[PDB]
């Protein structure tokens, strides 16, 4: 310890504030010129960011604290010099002149006077002098001022400007990654009214950099994922404009402001589709944004580009709806041809091979509701134009032979054979419609609602399906001519046959198989307004499900297409608007959590999380409302879905221990869908915990409900070697686990996931987050298993052809005008980059490169070479322009 | 445990924020999926009543087995430890797949059914063959050479260190690294240095201890060497005096020069095999460069030649201040009549003339060594 | 109390442990038990007093005071080569030394009934050094070109790659001009001591010691036998 | 701002990971168990089903069965031998002579047939797993390529133009030349593009230390072999597996000459191999014996030279497409200063002479780096050279 000696600053600046009240008063120039030079020695001997040890800033408040509070306060004869002496000396050791308290008195040194031009001693130093202290003011002092008394005096009058000085003292001094904790003065700074601050930032950071948008964009947009309801709702409308005025990168807007269509504003993402349609520069950008309009994440747009100059720009608007649909087509026309799809691979059935070997002797099997699984050896395989001539006599053979839902099926196999198309999928249709039946005509004509899917052009407004409806006095006439007509027109917002299948609702009809599907129906069509459609389901609800306490038809049916009419905002005012709609006896307030929580499919308001298990957690619950618990944990599978990559895995930790081990009726019965809802992703996390509650069979159970958690298990798309967890069940599945009653279910396991080698994206993450339907579609399956009465009957409606959105497969596209480029591509693992070093290191899986069509995977994001500079969209969106520029000798 | 590996960001993004809270979000929401097991189905505590219900499967007379071939359908045969196999069937908790020919397993008393599977203690020569620890100082200690020091780190620790410099090439480095020169010129010494600086495992093997007594237990010794040198990981193999397995003849070895040659074909083959390799780097060192065979230097089995001349007068000298640091050396002597003592000294001279003249030091009690220490051990270390 | 390596009682119906058995051997002391040295002490050197203290500077000195050579930044020796005809107390000094400064004298003949307590194998000889570290202020010595070999692997280990210190080896021969150059290396060995034929005054001495024994008769005049 | 509320929120949810992980259980690291959720298979009904019910049956084998009746003899590991009988739920049939079956601990009958030894160093080298190695990179012998590609894979993948044609394709060939001139690598484009099995052997691992033991190990490699349709059995370096036979005197290098003798026999004559191809590769072929020598055993007999001047500019466009250069270097005046040359020698060049580059401070090299790297790894390293007594391959 070498002590003393050198003791000039805990002498000197102890002598002289000591001497300071000795020397203010009968002493007026030691009172200013020592206050000067404690002033500018504090100051210089404080600017540098390598001596924090300072010798005054923990050695004059020993005695210069009690000084201090003698000095600032107990004077009062404060002049227009001393105070910028005194509060500019003061003001820079007290938040480590005082200890944590300090947040209740920052402001009896500061708000004396702040003196002048502060910054001018906060030059050269980051964030010990007063960028911390100021942290302490937005952390406490601002929050209880702006917590009711916002528009106040001197502590929001100054402090805006204040907070703006020092937010644009972030990026002034280095341009490091400290240009991202502006946006944390922004944010805690006004935590609701955040509009206030980023109008006083956004102009700044208009004048700000053309380069430093970029990390503070999806600094922004990861920010803007989630939040509390009002924030969600400010700063992602704060998010919209930075790419507007500052940059003029303005590709992204569609596909990222999707994410701020439907909480904000229907009408604020049509002003940014005026933003879209002003922008007019060229081509090549103006293509792609509008790429996505169609069958991406949203359709019903196609009435806004037939303005006065419609020649090809303008005209661009049929390209969007079917030739780039026909791209779609041309996919599988070209580029799936060549690679390894023949047109009858048909050898998952022979894969099914060694199982007459296998321990004996075989030809045992020979239930007659094998064929309905056999029905899949043509449908499955068929999608991405597998045409079948004189290979659907599986179909055909079998569909005038019994099984009336089977001539329903293998008539609407037809669809998922020829998918996508308007050329001829009206004809291959009627080679085999003309049978006068009531089931294969239906079922036919539900396939020609499969076949235009994502068309929507003339091919049945009130043409073909309207014909299939008005013969009605009996079975699926009546029923299979709504479904394909809100299943083809799910994109749509057109009225007026919406209007032709309401009176299919308000006819009151004893069809309850029909009524039940019509709010399926009409529910895939709108998801905002029209109320009249919510005024008929309710009505029917009020005439129907009032007088009777009788099965799930009601419940699986008509609530969810109005979760489909109310899908998609956290306002919590249609929770209001449809929670004390239904008032009612608890079986008829089953439909309190559907509409309540189908508007909150991806967010983050953990709030609705308690309050969606802690009001029926368990009650022991003695036979009465475990199907309201069934559909309680049902609205626990969003949450889950688009909140991307994060928080996911100890959705897996837990998601085999809480419900389906040790529950009572809704793990056991239920909660494996949330495994059928949340993904298809596919990893070991929940693929080697399933089937230890899987291949436990535990037949003491209503067993149905774990083989119903068996093909739903394999639900998971994008095909793996799973074949050994679901081949081997079904090697176990021939003598064990009855043909009777799963002969089409194991099959229906073994033939889901590889459909055909492509085409498997499904699952709601586009770009990197955004929605695109995918949930109208979808939900009415995993509500509708409500594992009974409808494997043999009802459920074959939906069973076949409920998922229909398949937006493909792969991103390797070229899109030049001449379609002569392939591609530079190089597929890796998702990115990693958030903020680092210069040119962030974005992913770190180089060792796979391509040029062509190929696969698209789960973990994927591609990036290029070759000074092509891929100058279109710059995020993602799989059908960049790709046009090359060489400003780089 | 392995949960998420996204731990770029590096300061106070929101990303960071709201990644954090959506972990908040797997667990909180699912620790509210953890709360109501045992509420609603207790029948059991599940840590450790289906535990002991496993443990009260199994016996306590735990016999020890051995595997040696799988089939699929849990059974398979396994081996007793007196060596009457049996045909035995396999538990579910037995999670199939630390599963091996060879390995040891745990059996039933009863029925010998296979129970468990066995962590293996190894075996000793891996202890024998690996250096734990850092032998000595760093290159700061050799002197005077500073050439083939850049070739060395070169050929091994820039590419461990750096792979940047390989990647921005589009290159891959040299395998192989030998080291030749007359004896005691610090060969060995430089390895010491690298085994210094390295953080791979290192492992180190004599020339002369390779060959054996019985047959092809040399080359066996080398499978198995070379296996342990690969499943591992990144790691070094040195060889020192390679020339002695070509020059003595023993009696020991019961074949003659034809079974030390195929223990340089099997040597021959596990530099340059058709297997995929792996991260092992090779240095090499003899003082017989023209004595061993030219098929294992060609280039694609050794790489780097590196040739060590006698130490320059100016660089003894250098070698004198290091050897002569932290002595307490009396002002007598003048190193440069040291210098020209030998006109070919090795290094090797100078720290034995150093030791020695220690000694006479100490013979005589004192703390500083004179002139006369140094008279008379050159005549002692040198002359005999 | 559950040693690695200990015998214990064991019940035979479950298998359940019920006492330690007390001990069984070293196995090293099975290994000199088998090999059976002749112990000595400084009470039967005949006359080598020169050579009792240069062994000492290199043996005695680095386990009592091995402070007292970094007082002089000198690394500590560890390689004893001592040579001359046979006969000349090259067997007695090693054990003797060891005797005195209490170390593990462990020498190696290559021998194949001292196999079973080093390894079932043992394709090195750096086996031997688990039991030298655990018994680790050792003595390793060796008779008269296995051993030649053998020593070089033994220093080449303990030329900075084995940490564990105490351990040093001595090899006792005869005719130094036809080993192995190598071994001739001057940084390698770090002393060769000389033993003579016995001179007039040291064949007296041996005869006094020797006749200890004896029942002799008064008037003898060893001298002249000695002559 | 949130400084530590980022830093604590951060580490209370990576915690309270940890404390729920432990209330789940995966935890008490074991000696040897499962994960304990992995198990419950058998956790009520196999704890007393794959249990209680099942038995031992210990495998055995068979000596011989006997006429008129069962009556098998049977033999066991250590233990004597038993005249024992099937059960019923097998046939008589494939309970041929010599062969292992289970058999239960108290009847003592057969159970079950199972399949025979294949002593498991045998099956280590089963390949099971292909490298990388294109024919494209093996570029500069395309004529050996097509002259051993005609005979390797022609009859596999295509048994109908040999067949309709009326011949017999060789199943034998020989590799040989200098060292580092493309033999193992180019034997790895075949690992690399065939499909049956490609069982590897290498000369130095048959040495064995008993006597006759390597020859059974022979006798085991060629039964799995003749197990399977068609294979590849790959053999490299086999002058340590034989030269010749040339004993005086006293018996000197006996033991390697029997498993070669044995190799020599399960080669040729007897109802031969049938649908297994061979393929050696070694570096002096003048010590082989010509009863080894002789075709109908090693047919295809395929020198590796060194390349003219063009095979070796191929090689330097094959070792030198991915890295960083210079764009109006030529290789060709590269291949004029290397007359005699193996293609290792050409990818060391290419190698050291990117280290140029990493020398001072160039991301891409030069040619002057090259002709760095020729006169150091050509002229300079010229005293080893590896070559000159291997082109007369002594
Ligand atoms: N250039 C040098 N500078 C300083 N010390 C050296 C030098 N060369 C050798 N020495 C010393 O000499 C001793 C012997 O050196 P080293 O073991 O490297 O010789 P070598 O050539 O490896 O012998 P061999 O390879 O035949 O065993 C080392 O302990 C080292 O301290
Ligand atoms: N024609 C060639 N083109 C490119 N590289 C070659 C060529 N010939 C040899 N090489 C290089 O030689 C190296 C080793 O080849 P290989 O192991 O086949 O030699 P070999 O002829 O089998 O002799 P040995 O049996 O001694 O190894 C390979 O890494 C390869 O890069
Ligand atoms: N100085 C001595 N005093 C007494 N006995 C000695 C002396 N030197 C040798 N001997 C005798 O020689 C024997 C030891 O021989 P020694 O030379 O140590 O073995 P080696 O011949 O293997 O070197 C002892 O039994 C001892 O009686
Ligand atoms: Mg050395
Ligand atoms: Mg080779």
């Amino acid at each position: 310890m070498e002590e003393g000696g050198r003791d000039k600053a805990p002498v000197q600046p102890q002598q002289s504030p000591a001497a300071a009240p000795g020397g203010t008063d009968e002493k007026p120039s030691g009172k200013e010129r020592r206050d000067a030079g404690d002033k500018d020695k504090e100051q210089e001997l404080s600017e540098e960011d390598k001596q924090l040890q300072d010798e005054l800033e923990m050695l004059v408040e020993r005695l210069g604290e009690k000084d201090t509070s003698l000095y600032r306060p107990a004077l009062e004869e404060l002049r227009r010099q001393i105070r910028s002496s005194t509060t500019s000396m003061t003001s820079v050791p007290k938040p480590l002149k005082f200890l944590r308290p300090h947040y209740g008195k920052l402001k009896e040194i500061y708000e004396n006077m702040a003196p002048g031009e502060n910054k001018r001693f906060a030059a050269d130093i980051i964030s010990v002098l007063a960028m911390t202290m100021s942290g302490e003011r937005e952390c406490l002092k601002y929050r209880l001022v702006g917590s009711q008394e916002e528009l106040a005096s001197w502590g929001h009058e100054y402090v805006r400007h204040l907070a703006g000085e020092v937010a644009k003292e972030w990026q002034e001094l280095d341009d490091a990654e400290k240009v991202q904790r502006e946006p944390l003065l922004t944010l805690v700074k006004e935590i609701v009214p955040y509009n206030m601050a980023h109008n006083a930032e956004h102009e700044a950071c208009d004048l700000l950099m053309e380069i430093e948008q970029v990390d503070m964009l999806e600094k922004d947009i990861d920010e803007n994922a989630y939040a509390k309801v009002c924030l969600y709702l400010t700063s992602c409308v704060n998010y919209v404009p930075e790419p507007e005025n500052s940059a003029l990168l303005r590709c992204a807007l569609g596909v990222f402001r999707k994410f701020s269509r439907f909480p904000e504003a229907l009408r604020l993402a049509l002003m940014l589709n005026d933003m879209e349609l002003v922008e007019d520069i060229f081509t090549s950008c103006k293509d792609v944004v509008v790429q996505k309009q169609m069958a991406f994440m949203l359709g019903r747009h196609g009435v806004f580009l037939e303005l006065s100059e419609d020649v090809e720009e303008y005209e661009d608007l049929t390209e969007i709806m079917s030739n780039v649909q026909l791209n779609s087509n041309f996919l599988a026309l070209a580029r799936e041809l060549d690679i390894m799809e023949p047109k009858v691979p048909d050898d998952i059935y022979k894969t099914h091979l060694e199982n007459n070997r296998f321990g004996g002797s075989g030809s045992q099997v020979d239930s007659a509701r094998m064929n309905l699984a056999s029905s899949f050896v043509n449908g499955f395989v068929n999608a991405a134009f597998g045409q079948d001539k004189l290979l659907t006599d599986d179909g055909n053979k079998w569909l005038y032979k019994n099984k009336d839902h089977g001539m329903l099926s293998a008539a609407a196999s037809l669809g998922m054979i020829l998918l996508w198309d308007v050329d001829g999928g009206l004809t291959q249709i009627d080679k085999y419609l003309y049978s006068s039946e009531d089931y294969i005509k239906s079922g036919a004509l539900l396939a020609c609602g499969i076949v235009n899917s994502g068309v929507r052009n003339e091919c049945d407004p009130a043409l073909a399906l309207l014909s299939d409806y008005v013969l009605h006095n009996s079975n699926t006439m009546r029923l299979g001519s709504i479904f394909g007509l809100g299943l083809a027109y799910a994109g749509s917002n057109r009225e007026d046959v919406l209007t032709l299948l309401l009176p299919v609702m308000g006819d009151s009809k004893s069809s309850m198989e029909v009524a039940g599907v019509t709010a399926l129906a009409c529910g895939m069509i709108a998801v905002g307004s029209c109320n009249g459609d919510v005024t008929s389901t309710i009505l029917q609800t009020i005439m129907e499900k009032s007088e009777t306490e009788l099965k799930d038809t009601y419940a699986r049916w008509l609530p969810l297409g109005l979760g489909l009419n109310h899908l998609g905002k956290g306002e919590a005012i249609e929770a209001i608007l449809a929670a004390l709609e239904v008032v009612s006896e608890p079986f008829r307030s089953f439909a309190n959590t559907l509409v309540d929580v189908c508007a909150y499919a991806g967010s983050g308001n953990v709030l609705k999380v308690q309050q969606l298990l802690h009001i029926c957690s368990e009650h022991f619950d003695s036979k009465e409302k475990e199907e309201d618990k069934d559909k309680k944990e049902k609205k626990d599978k969003d949450k889950k879905e688009a909140p991307a990559d994060m928080g996911a895995h100890q959705g897996v930790a837990v998601l085999g221990i809480a419900l389906i081990a040790m529950g009572e009726e809704i793990g056991a019965e239920m909660a494996l869908r949330t495994f059928g809802h949340l993904l298809r992703y596919g990893e070991p996390t929940l693929r080697r915990a399933v089937p230890l509650a899987l291949a436990l069979i535990s037949v003491s159970n209503p067993r149905l409900n774990i083989l119903d958690t068996l093909s739903k298990f394999s639900h998971d798309a994008d095909p793996e070697v799973s074949y050994n967890s679901i081949f081997a069940m079904g090697m176990v599945g021939s003598g064990t686990n009855n043909a009777r009653l799963a002969a089409m279910l194991r099959q229906l396991a073994q033939y889901h996931a590889k459909d055909p080698n492509n085409l498997f994206m499904v699952r709601l993450a586009q770009g990197l987050t955004h929605l695109g339907k995918g949930t109208l579609t979808l939900c009415p399956y995993h509500s509708d298993r409500q594992l009974m009465s409808q494997v043999a009957v009802a459920g074959l409606l939906t069973v076949l052809v409920s998922f229909l959105d398949v937006r493909n497969i792969i991103l390797g596209k070229s899109h030049y005008v001449l379609y002569g480029l392939v591609a530079a591509m190089q597929p890796r693992m998702l990115v990693t980059f958030d903020e680092e070093l210069r040119p962030l290191p974005v992913s770190v899986r180089v060792g796979q490169a391509v040029d062509v069509v190929g696969q698209a995977g789960k973990p994927k994001t591609i990036t290029g070479f070759q000074t092509h500079t891929t100058p279109v969209l710059l995020a993602h969106g799989e059908r960049a322009e790709l046009a090359t520029e060489e400003f780089l000798p | 445990a392995s949960k998420l590996p996204l731990v770029t960001p590096h300061t106070q993004c929101r990303l960071k924020l709201l990644k954090l809270e959506r972990i908040k979000d797997y667990l909180l929401m699912e620790e509210e999926f953890i709360r109501n097991q045992e509420q609603m189905k207790p029948l059991e505590e599940k840590q450790e009543e289906e535990r002991s219900k496993v443990d009260d499967l199994r016996g306590t007379p735990m016999s020890v087995g051995t595997l040696e071939e799988i089939i699929d359908d849990n059974h398979a045969i396994v081996s007793t430890s007196v060596g009457s196999e049996h045909y035995v069937s396999i538990l579910s908790f037995v999670d199939k797949d630390l599963l091996e020919p060879g390995c040891s397993v745990l059996l039933n008393h009863k029925v010998h059914a296979v129970i468990g599977v066995l962590m293996d203690d190894t075996d000793p020569l891996v202890t024998v063959m690996k250096v734990e620890k850092a032998p000595q100082e760093t290159y700061a200690d050799i002197g005077g050479l500073d050439n083939q020091i850049q070739e060395i780190k070169e050929s091994v620790e820039l590419p461990l260190t750096h792979p940047e410099y390989y990647e921005e090439m589009g290159i891959k480095p040299p395998k192989g690294v030998i080291l030749y020169g007359p004896p005691g010129t610090g060969k060995t010494l430089l390895a010491k240095a690298v085994a210094n600086q390295t953080s791979a495992t290192f492992l180190r093997v004599v020339g002369s201890e390779l060959i054996q007594k019985y047959l092809g237990d040399g080359p066996k010794l080398v499978r198995e060497l070379f296996r342990v040198a690969e499943e591992h990981a990144p790691s070094i193999v040195f060889i020192d005096e390679i020339d002695a397995i070509g020059t003595k003849r023993y009696d020991s070895n019961s074949g003659g020069e034809r079974e030390i040659q195929r223990t340089m074909l099997e040597l021959l083959n596990q530099l340059d095999g058709f297997d995929s390799r792996g991260d092992v780097k090779v240095i090499m060192a003899t003082n017989r460069i023209e004595t061993l065979d030219p098929a294992l230097i060609r280039p694609g089995r050794i790489d780097r030649k590196i040739e060590f001349p006698l130490p320059d007068e100016k660089t003894k000298k250098r070698i004198f201040q290091i050897h002569t640091s932290r002595m307490t050396l009396a002002d007598d002597v003048t190193l440069d009549d040291l210098i020209m003592a030998k006109d070919d000294l090795s290094g090797a001279d100078i720290k034995a003339i150093c030791t020695e003249a220690g000694l006479m030091a100490l013979r005589e009690r004192r703390m500083k060594v004179t002139n006369e220490d140094f008279k008379k051990s050159k005549e002692n270390v040198l002359y005999k | 109390d559950v040693t690695p390596n200990c015998r214990v009682a064991l019940r035979n119906d479950s298998y359940t442990l019920h006492k330690i058995l007390p001990n069984k051997v070293d196995p090293l002391v099975s290994l000199m038990m088998v090999e059976k040295v002749p112990d000595s002490t400084y009470e039967m050197i005949g006359g080598l007093d020169k050579q009792i203290k240069e062994i000492k500077e290199v043996i005695e000195l680095p386990v009592k005071h091995p402070e007292l050579f970094e007082a002089l930044g000198i690394a500590q020796p560890k390689g004893v080569l001592l040579y001359g005809p046979p006969g000349t107390g090259k067997t007695l000094l090693a054990r003797a030394v060891a005797h005195h400064t209490d170390c593990t004298f462990i020498r190696v003949s290559g021998s194949e009934l001292v196999q079973k307590f080093i390894g079932e194998g043992a394709r090195m000889v750096r086996e031997l050094f688990v039991m030298a570290r655990e018994h680790a202020p050792s003595i390793i010595f060796m008779d008269e070109s296995e051993v030649q070999r053998t020593m070089l692997e033994l220093l080449n280990q303990l030329d900075g790659f084995e940490a564990t210190k105490n351990i040093k080896v001595i090899m006792a021969t005869n005719r130094i001009d036809i080993l192995d150059s190598a071994l001739l290396r001057p940084g390698r060995i770090d002393r060769k001591i000389e033993f003579p034929p016995p001179n007039e005054e040291a064949r007296l001495d041996i005869l006094k010691i020797h006749s200890r024994k004896m029942n002799l008769t008064r008037g003898i005049n060893l001298r002249k036998i000695a002559e | 701002t949130y400084s530590r509320q980022i830093k604590q929120v951060e580490d209370d949810i990576q915690q309270l990971l940890k404390k729920i992980n432990e209330l789940t259980g995966i935890k008490e690291s074991d000696t040897g168990l499962a994960p304990p959720a992995l198990w419950d298979l058998a956790a009520d009904k196999q704890t007393l089903q794959s249990e209680q019910p099942l038995q031992v049956a210990r495998c055995t084998k068979i000596i011989n069965a006997d006429s008129e009746d069962p009556k098998y003899i049977i033999n066991v590991k250590q233990f004597a031998k038993f005249v024992v009988d099937l059960s019923d739920q097998v046939a008589p049939t494939d309970i041929e002579e010599g062969m292992r079956v289970g058999v239960d601990r108290n009847k003592y009958q057969i159970h079950i047939p199972l399949p025979p030894k294949i002593d498991p160093t045998v099956t280590m080298m089963q390949v099971e797993e292909k490298p990388d190695v294109t024919y494209s990179d093996v570029g500069g012998c395309k004529e050996q390529i097509e002259k051993l590609r005609e005979v390797v894979e022609t009859p596999l993948l295509h048994p109908e133009r040999f067949v309709n044609l009326g011949i017999e394709p060789p199943k034998g060939v020989l590799l040989f030349g200098p060292p580092g001139t493309g033999k193992t690598l180019c034997a790895r484009a075949v690992a690399n593009r065939t499909d049956a099995c490609f069982i590897r052997v290498i000369g130095s691992e048959l040495v064995q230390k008993y006597v006759g033991e390597g020859a059974r190990m022979v006798r085991e490699l060629f039964e799995m072999a003749r197990t399977k349709k068609a294979c590849l059995i790959f053999f490299d370096e086999i002058d340590a597996i034989g030269g010749a036979r040339f004993d005086d005197g006293a018996g000197g290098d006996n033991e390697v000459q029997r498993t070669m003798l044995e190799l020599i026999n399960q080669l040729d004559g007897f109802d031969p191999r049938g649908n297994i191809k061979v393929l050696m590769a070694t570096n002096r072929p003048d010590t082989l014996d010509p009863a080894l020598m002789r075709p109908g055993r090693l047919d295809r007999k395929i020198e590796f030279s060194l390349p003219d001047l063009e095979g070796r500019t191929h090689i330097f466009k094959i070792h030198a497409r991915s890295m960083s250069v210079e764009r109006d270097i030529r290789f060709e005046l590269l291949a004029r200063l290397c007359p005699n040359s193996t293609g290792a020698e050409i990818r060391s060049v290419c190698t050291e002479a990117g280290m140029f580059a990493i020398r001072a401070r160039r991301k891409i090299a030069t040619e002057k780096d090259f002709l760095e790297a020729v006169n150091k790894v050509i002229k300079s390293y010229a005293k080893f050279s590896a070559t000159p007594r291997y082109m007369t391959y002594n």
